[PDB]
């Protein structure tokens, strides 16, 4: 089956950086995008950007552009994301997902989140 | 039109998994049963089962339902080649286009040519494309794993087969041959293949190919075709009537030491005398191309259908 | 981009009625016979779940008390018989193109 591994929960101070990962197993890593979405306590989801794990092409929400960078490793199946320059703004838990590109078109497998909290 | 070696399957649970096989004839059987199809659907559409149940490998579907190549069961398509390790049909992704034309409602697996590579679609459990071929939609029919051979679409008429390479400065002189016989072509699928001040949307492109191991293939309208027999050793398969084919140090055995059973040809070019029995699979023969003066024995030939731009001036 | 409206925000359902969630985008997001609109359900706490895959289709394991209709612009996720299980927030998404969008969520209380 497939599944999507993210790492921990995050506490990081304001103006650093904090960096999540996003373990893939049970399919072939490079077949598939993969999406990033944050979502804020009560709020909606929103679109951060994708990667294309076979050869690293991203595209980003332009509200994302510059915040967030994201790379994979192809060797261990791990999809990663950069948040540089973090706020309080930037506190939400935040989600990698699978895209099915010919299949259903749609994100089909997600991470369980990973909660970032921004605080000094 | 018959298999070469096997005929169908008649699989019994979706969920039994396939061996790898190192003997060259058993390899072939897996080809005639679709074994290879389906092991490309479990490995990349999250796909459960087989397709070609009964059937096999001679009931599937072609695009230009008029084939000339499926005609002769010893022709290999992409796919085939794939399971023999000559290329590999990768997993189609977003950039990758589908042409129009082909009739995709309910198929389970597709596959094209590119201009340079070979490209696949497959659906997961439980589902078949969309008319557009863009989407696996719900179809209960096939719940349960076990698919006819009319659910596999093989786009082109192509036939592939062992190369013998060529430097890339003869290359680089076949597709100069080609840009000049194609002066009006931009790009095929999305790659550039001539530079161009404007052009049109991509437009379906039916043209003749030929596959020579480099990073592209080389496009030809006028060119000469011909047909060579060799009798070399993968040009025999090895069988054990009623008990499918022989193994692998069997089919060794057969080929190397003589000492095994035969048609006129197999004992004619290897020597004969319970024992295995080879004989010829049935081919024109290896494809030769002449093109721009020169021969050139490639990896892959056919006719198919890419997408192209055309120059607006 | 393409925004995507839900309607109503917030909706009260009895057990084994029928609710009806709304989603409409400011673009048609068919494309040559397939309508590219998502919906997932989402329970505190977990990631979405996705129920409905362009427009009518049902993800494996998803029940049939969950259907979804429309094309175009305008779009139906249903639930009947509504149970206990469905109380959640259901989002709608397109997937037309680049950027992937949300639409902004309907909470399904039960009474």
């Amino acid at each position: 089956e497939v599944q999507l591994q993210q790492s921990g929960p995050e506490l990081v101070k304001p103006g650093a950086s904090v960096k999540v990962s996003c373990k893939a197993s049970g399919y072939s890593f490079s077949d598939d995008n993969m999406y990033w979405v944050k979502q804020s306590h009560g709020k909606s989801l929103e679109w951060i950007g994708y990667i294309d794990p076979d050869n690293g092409g991203t595209s980003y929400n332009q509200k994302f552009k510059g915040k967030a960078t994201l790379t994979v490793d192809k060797s261990s199946s791990t999809a990663f994301m950069h948040l540089n320059s973090l706020t309080s703004e930037d506190s939400a838990v935040y989600y990698c997902a699978r895209e099915d590109y010919y299949g259903s078109r749609a994100m089909d497998y997600w991470g369980q989140g990973t909660s970032v909290t921004v605080s000094s | 039109t018959g298999p070469i070696i096997c005929a169908g399957p008649i699989h019994s649970n979706k969920s039994a998994d396939i061996p790898h096989l190192l003997g060259y004839s058993e390899k072939i059987c897996q080809i005639d049963r679709l074994i290879h199809v389906s092991s490309w659907l479990r490995n990349h559409s999250q796909f459960q089962g087989y397709v070609g149940q009964r059937g096999g490998r001679s009931q599937v579907s072609y695009y230009p339902a008029e084939n000339s190549y499926s005609r002769w069961s010893g022709l290999l398509s992409p796919c085939d080649a794939d399971w023999l390790g000559m290329l590999v049909v990768k997993k189609a992704k977003g950039s990758d286009m589908i042409v129009p034309g082909p009739s995709y409602k309910g198929k389970v697996f597709f596959e094209r040519p590119t201009f340079d590579g070979y490209v696949g679609w497959g659906c997961g459990s439980g589902k078949s494309r969309t008319e557009s071929g863009e989407l696996c939609s719900s179809d209960s029919r096939t719940s349960s794993g076990l698919l006819p051979s009319d659910r596999v679409l093989w786009i082109g008429d192509v036939a592939c087969q062992p190369m013998t390479p060529i430097p890339e400065e003869t290359f680089l002189e076949l597709k100069s041959f080609s840009q000049s016989e194609f002066p009006d072509i931009c790009k095929i699928d999305g790659i550039v293949f001539n530079q161009c001040e404007g052009e049109s949307l991509p437009q379906p492109f039916d043209v003749a190919w030929m596959d020579v191991g480099h990073s592209h293939k080389i496009i030809m309208r006028e060119h000469k075709t011909k047909w060579v027999q060799e009798s070399s050793s993968k040009d025999f398969v090895c069988y054990k009537e009623g008990t499918g084919p022989c193994s692998e140090s069997e089919e060794k055995t057969c080929k190397t030491s003589g000492s095994c059973r035969g048609d006129m040809q197999f004992c004619k070019v290897a020597g004969c005398e319970a024992k295995c029995r080879c004989s010829l699979v049935h081919k024109p023969g290896e494809v030769v191309v002449s093109y721009g003066g020169m021969r050139v024995r490639p990896k892959c030939y056919g006719f198919s259908r890419m997408m192209a731009t055309l120059e607006v001036s | 981009d393409i925004v995507l409206t839900q309607s109503p925000a917030s909706l009260a359902v009895s057990l084994g009625q029928r609710a009806t969630i709304s989603c409409k985008a400011s673009q048609s997001v068919d494309y040559a016979g397939d309508s590219y609109m998502n919906w997932y359900q989402q329970k505190p706490g977990q990631p979405p779940k996705l129920l409905i895959y362009a427009a009518s289709n049902l993800e494996s394991a998803i029940p049939a008390r969950f259907s979804g209709s429309g094309s175009g612009t305008d779009f139906t996720l249903n639930i009947h018989p509504v149970q206990e299980e469905d109380a959640a927030t259901y989002y709608c998404q397109q997937s037309y193109e680049d950027p992937r969008t949300f639409g902004g969520g309907t909470k399904l209380e039960i009474k």
